[PDB]
């Protein structure tokens, strides 16, 4: 599963670097160049989504009220609820990833940094499991970079 | 109806870049 590996690599690095400010220097791996451009597209579009919709996102975060490990469960089920809908497009996908980064920042502030990687895997698992066909047809993360050129 | 607010926001963002 190369799509899953690449998706996790992109989403995990974005969430961690958004939460800590630290960039991960380790090599990518297979299809490394496309992942680096996806991540650059993600910083550009995703940082913007977070800035331009901080009020809405914070109200959403407030609803989830995340103060402990068990609260962290609710986050994946929101992901499942969306991706279980039949509609698929890159705007939904980048928006859910961006909300993941917003919640990752929170988790760091609440001394739950160890929860960020599981959060990233849950996002990746749901995205790839539920939308594999659609993603494949866009040429995976190459379509993402080209859609947001 | 949080779910529906996120979907709605994502569809907005999709429309903007599809133009
Ligand atoms: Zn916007
Ligand atoms: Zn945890």
């Amino acid at each position: 599963d190369e799509l899953y590996r690449q998706s996790l690599e992109i989403i995990s690095r974005y969430l961690r670097e958004q939460a800590t400010g630290a960039k991960d220097t380790k090599p990518m791996g297979r299809s490394g160049a496309t992942s680096r451009k996806a991540l650059e597209t993600l910083r550009r579009v995703g940082d913007g989504v977070q800035r331009n919709h901080e009020t809405a996102f914070q109200g959403m975060l407030r609803k989830l009220d995340i103060k402990n490990e068990d609260d962290v469960k609710s986050l994946s089920r929101v992901m499942i609820h969306v991706f279980s809908d039949g509609v698929t497009n890159w705007g939904r996908i980048v928006t859910l990833i961006s909300f993941g980064a917003f919640v990752a920042k929170h988790l760091k502030t609440i001394n739950q940094e160890s929860c960020i990687e599981p959060l990233a895997e849950s996002i990746t698992d749901v995205l790839v499991r539920t939308k594999r066909d659609w993603l494949v047809k866009q040429r995976g993360w190459d379509g993402f970079v080209e859609f947001f050129h | 109806w949080l779910l529906q607010s996120l979907l709605r926001l994502g569809d907005e963002i999709n429309a903007y870049y599809a133009r």
